[PDB]
RNA sequence: GAAACUGCGAAUGGCUCAUUAAAUCAGUUAUCGUUUAUUUGAUAGUUCCUUUACUACAUGGAUAUCUGUGGUAAUUCUAGAGCUAAUACAUGCUUAAAAUCUCGACCCUUUGGAAGAGAUGUAUUUAUUAGAUAAAAAAUCAAUGUCUUCGGACUCCUUGAUGAUUCAUAAUAACUUUUCGAAUCGCAUGGCCUUGUGCUGGCGAUGGUUCAUUCAAAUUUCUGCCCUAUCAACUUUCGAUGGUAGGAUAGUGGCCUACCAUGGUUUCAACGGGUAACGGGGAAUAAGGGUUCGAUUCCGGAGAGGGAGCCUGAGAAACGGCUACCA
RNA sequence: AGGACUUUUACUUUGAAAAAAUUAGAGUGUUCAAAGCAGGCGAAAGCUCGAAUAUAUUAGCAUGGAAUAAUGGAAUAGGACG
């Protein structure tokens, strides 16, 4: 039988599956930046070490 | 035996729950957990026993029960979960916040340490993999997997777990001349300095640690925690600081130290 | 019943080993699937630990794959023609791993046709720059060319139908179609 | 006791799963897969270009080496494309304080990739369970010869 | 809150030592050779397929319990009739964007470059590719890409782990009698006012794919067993040792089949025979060395009268589970 | 921390390992003891030290030593270095 507190739950299950994947898309773009950032760095360093040699 | 055992006889139990060989013929076995049996601690052996908390299995279901045992942040409700080395156990009664070390003797002592720290925890990272979709994790010791991890940690180092939101607050890069615990064998409870790891091509890593009275001695590396750097740990040791006494030093301080 | 012990195998020295315990269900083996040709009929088994295997006894039509230009396709096994462990198995039309198949090749035929259109055997500006791009680059060998005028293709199975149930496979081509047509030629 | 074809038997010898390109005119001999075992244990070059197949190969085909290493001598190498190993070794029987010499026979693969014979020294390592008997594979044949090194004498 | 359906355990525990002499077992390894309910940590938009006509404010039918009629001498024997439910059995819906692949209504003379159309989650199976890496410069033809401040420069290329991999993982083409992707429950029921049953909304409980972790389970390396030669050769047509391919296995493996090779163990005692032999931790005994015992409080193994065979499950060849033979 | 070659052992020192119970053995007035892993001390107003150690003589792993015992180099130089 159709309720309130079974359209909360479809609802809730709903929205938590939405929140679920902006969450980890957002973890995932913030890894590419810090991999993103690490490359750089080492990338200057590479370029130092081949200029100072 | 035809399929998983489910009963642990009291002399079969690790001799660090040291438990009374008389006074029972069974021991509670660990259920399946974050942690190996052998290594791990049941909570009715911590509250029962260890904090005489309880008074036997009916006082230590109760306990659990009303949800005033919190493992790590979590509640745990059942009397045989394995609470490992480094768990944090939380009773909001009494206000008490427990972080389980072994004292030098190698046994699970009990640790009473400050709320403050007992927001996170530290922990030995395992392994470290590619998962689906091509997304790294790693995973501890406690068998947490800890998802999107630093690109530069690797195995056998260690990890500030927060213990609220589960993520990776800090971590420690394992090599020589760094503070260090030790988790199996003769050398339970020992705290010292990493000196040299010898390799042995083919496995089976060795470590030798030097602890602060200057005394040596080598262990295998799965037996090996990295816990901070010299003079710096990152979390609060437990009392002795692992020293290892000698049996006549041990002697001198019964003698030594006594006020009745 | 059919266990896979190493129990009542004899020693290496040579003595016959007593009966130590009856034999267990982790050791258990199953029927032979001998496939056959015509009328898909896979029947699902439970094995050890859930894990549905599939029976694929009657399989009529499966995958293929193409390596050098690496395209598969769907199509039809016609006939068994070499099996490298028995030959009963090839006159008896039993489909098992490695066999040696025929394939009736018109996928692959039409899908070339679309791809190069070179008419073997004997529209828009931008399907016409694709083929100019290519520049006949499409030389592939004489003897798959043979069979294409023949119709049937050969094709050595690489999937397991006792365990998977699916047919699938590769092509003989390269060196390896010459070894078996040598093999083949033997034959005839 | 390796046939001049390259593959005898009824069924064609490939390596699984590498595959050279025939539409493509690089017409190199083949794509041969290899890897090496590791333990600072070098790679026969006789595998590295060679043209056997031997499914069991520690360096080119698909078993790995991880456990026990164990050197012995050849005592048997008329059987095909495996060995047989004889390990010497003392048992110390104590309430004598005495040691008793004994042996046992080890089975094993030897690759294609090595040239074996009656009395050589072998290094051999822990593999999966190749046959009924055999768990080793080949990895070193350190003594060649031994004595044979030096055969004829012209002054 | 009976009963019954559902779920889970019943494979733990307890007992005995009959079989078993490289068998079990002990110590020590390995699984880059596999399955793993549960516990713990993470984990998925795509179920649309031409989306300009659908139940998603909730899809269908049975079915026990029960109401009544019986049968048999009896058994935890149940046939017929009548309703009835689900986290039982079946179906099935949303639902974004993005990017990548493929196929083109055209133009304008090349550096060709573009309207636009379909597919892509995961799961399975098969082919192929990436999964790098000892170190400074070239010329050159062949092909042809960016910018051109029309000389030509190409400077930038990303890559984890182990000792090792065809590993982890990613990508392309396809494949599937198409697995999963919540139609499930409890409490509290707050906030927004778009003031309506409207929009949202917390704490849990069960589920659920995959990957880990744990309880494990299977195999597995080296070495170790009591007496006996009045047991010296043993094994192979019926697998004995190895090769290859296949089948089966959860997985390696003569584990089984097909075709080959004729091999494997042995005076360092193999093979056979005996054990009033389960192995071990241990017990008695005690100058030292030892001798005897260990069915039994712990760890392993095996068995449920002797034998075989099997359903259910993650786990049984279970026996306080079934099938058959023998007693 | 990397390529490079590693004569191989037997032997012996040290260490990691050899489950608990058992044996040994430390502490401890179970009234003593067999035992047990307990207990002790406050003013009585919660404060406490414990639950020690060793051995297993075999097999495996690491490690220092190089006497004793064995094997191997260069005799056709196909030997070693640049
Ligand atoms: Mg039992
Ligand atoms: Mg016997
Ligand atoms: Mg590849
Ligand atoms: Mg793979
Ligand atoms: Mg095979
Ligand atoms: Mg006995
Ligand atoms: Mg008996
Ligand atoms: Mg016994
Ligand atoms: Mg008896
Ligand atoms: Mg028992
Ligand atoms: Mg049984
Ligand atoms: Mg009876
Ligand atoms: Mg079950
Ligand atoms: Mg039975
Ligand atoms: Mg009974
Ligand atoms: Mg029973
Ligand atoms: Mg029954
Ligand atoms: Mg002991
Ligand atoms: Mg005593």
């Amino acid at each position: 039988l159709v309720t309130p507190q079974r359209l909360q739950r479809k609802r809730q299950q709903k929205s938590l599956k939405i929140k679920n994947a902006q969450a980890q898309r957002e973890a995932a773009a913030e890894y590419a930046q810090l991999l993103a950032k690490r490359l750089s760095e080492r990338k200057a360093e590479k370029a130092e070490v081949r200029k100072r040699r | 035996a035809r399929g998983p055992k489910k009963h642990l006889k009291r002399l079969a139990a690790p001799h660090h729950w040291m438990l009374d060989k008389l006074s029972g013929c069974y021991a509670p076995r660990p259920s399946a957990g974050p942690h190996k049996l052998r290594e791990s601690l049941p909570l009715i052996v911590f509250l029962r026993n260890r904090l005489k908390y309880a008074l036997n299995g009916r006082e230590v279901k109760a306990i659990l029960m009303q949800r005033h045992v919190k493992v790590d942040g979590k509640v745990r409700t059942d009397t045989t979960f394995p609470a490992g080395f480094m768990d944090v156990i939380t009773l909001e009664a009494t206000n008490e916040n427990f972080r389980l070390v072994y004292d030098v003797k190698g046994r699970f002592a009990v640790h009473r340490i400050t709320d403050e720290e007992a927001s996170y925890k530290l922990a030995k990272v395992k392994k470290v993999q590619l998962g689906k979709k091509g997304i790294p994790y790693v995973v501890t010791h406690d068998g947490r997997t800890i998802r999107y991890p630093d690109p530069n940690i690797k195995v056998n180092d260690t990890v500030k777990v927060d213990l609220a939101t589960g993520t990776i607050t800090d971590f420690i890069k394992f090599d020589t001349g760094k503070l260090v615990y030790v988790t199996g064998g003769r050398n339970l409870g020992r705290v010292g300095t990493i000196v040299h790891r010898e390799r042995h091509e083919g496995g089976f890593d060795l470590v030798h640690i030097k602890d602060s009275l200057e005394n040596t001695f080598v262990t295998r590396l799965n037996n090996v925690f990295v816990i901070g750097e010299p003079g710096r740990p990152w979390i609060s040791l437990p009392k002795g600081k692992g020293i290892k006494l000698t049996i006549s030093e041990e002697r001198d301080r019964r003698r030594a130290q006594h006020g009745l | 019943g059919i266990s896979r012990d190493s129990r009542h195998k004899r020693a290496a020295t040579g003595a016959k080993r007593a009966q130590f315990r009856k034999k267990r269900k982790f050791e258990l083996g199953r029927q032979a699937a001998n496939t056959k040709i015509g009328t898909k009929r896979i029947h699902p088994v439970r094995t050890r630990g859930g894990n549905q295997k599939f029976r694929a006894l009657r399989i009529e039509t499966g995958n293929f794959s193409w390596a050098s230009e690496g395209v598969a396709r769907k199509t039809r096994i016609t006939g068994v023609v070499y099996h490298p462990s028995n030959n009963e198995l090839v006159r008896t039309n039993t489909l098992t791993k490695a066999a040696i198949v025929q394939i009736d090749a018109t996928p692959f035929r039409q899908w070339y046709e679309s791809h190069y259109g070179q008419s073997l055997g004997k529209t828009s500006k931008n399907t016409e720059r694709k083929w100019a791009a290519r520049a006949a680059e499409a030389k592939i060998e004489h003897a798959v060319d043979s069979q294409f005028g023949a119709g049937r293709l050969y094709a050595a199975i690489s999937s397991r139908p006792g365990q998977s149930g699916r047919c699938d496979g590769y092509i003989l081509e390269g060196e390896e179609l010459a070894f078996y047509l040598r093999r083949l030629t033997a034959k005839k | 006791s390796t046939e001049l074809t390259v593959q005898s038997e009824r069924a064609f010898q490939k390596q699984p799963h590498i595959f050279t390109n025939p539409k493509a005119k690089a017409n190199r001999k083949t794509k041969r897969w290899y890897k090496n075992v590791g333990l600072g244990f070098k790679t026969p070059k006789t595998a590295i270009e060679g043209s056997y197949i031997d499914k069991k190969c520690p360096f080119t085909g698909l078993v790995s080496i991880r456990g026990k290493i164990l050197t012995g001598t050849v005592v048997s190498t008329r059987m095909h494309r495996t060995i047989v190993i004889r390990r010497d070794y003392l048992h110390y029987v104590p309430k004598y304080n005495r040691y008793e010499k004994r042996h046992k026979n080890v089975p094993a693969h030897v690759s294609p990739a090595f040239r074996v014979q009656v009395g050589d020294i072998v290094t051999v390592g822990q593999c999966r369970p190749i046959s009924k008997t055999v768990r080793f594979n080949v990895l070193k044949v350190a003594s060649a010869t031994g004595k044979a090194n030096k055969q004829f004498a012209k002054f």
